[PDB]
């Protein structure tokens, strides 16, 4: 309904859990770091892992749904 | 030149920026041009609560500082 960047905290929250119910879990994650549009799109494998604490299986379902809708910005992977 | 910036010019910058949640942390801090420009990620993430989306906010505006320079 809108541009990636101009996602609020919710509306990436909304991405991620209804792509992979699996990471609804990780919703109050997402908003103690203020992951909005704009910071999601800027993300990378390193700092999820390192300063957010994701798993590796979370992490990496996590880089795919950006790489979905960050356009041209480089592919996320582990 | 951002490299001549006192801590001051760092708050003026973060203010324009739409940043102006940060700039008191930074003074405290005492982060000037030279401190500015050297600031890695692992560096910001302390200075802004351990909170990931605002460091790398913040790291991406200092690489675009970086770039018209």
């Amino acid at each position: 309904d809108s541009m990636p960047i101009d996602w609020t905290i919710e509306e990436v929250i909304q991405y991620i859990e209804s792509n992979d119910n699996s990471l609804a879990v990780h919703g109050d994650l997402f908003r103690k770091h203020e992951i909005d549009g704009k910071a999601l799109l800027l993300l990378n494998s390193e700092m999820m892992m390192k300063y957010m604490g994701l798993k590796e299986g979370p992490a990496e379902k996590i880089c795919n749904l950006v790489n979905k809708v960050n356009g041209r910005r480089n592919n996320l992977a582990l | 030149m951002p490299d001549t910036w006192n801590v001051y010019d760092v708050s003026q910058f973060l203010r324009v920026n739409d940043c102006t949640a940060h700039c008191d942390t930074f003074s405290r801090n005492k982060i000037d041009g030279k401190r500015l420009l050297q600031l890695t990620k692992d560096d910001i993430m302390p200075l802004l609560g351990m909170k990931v989306g605002p460091a790398l906010k913040i790291s991406d505006l200092i690489a675009q500082l970086k770039c018209k320079v």
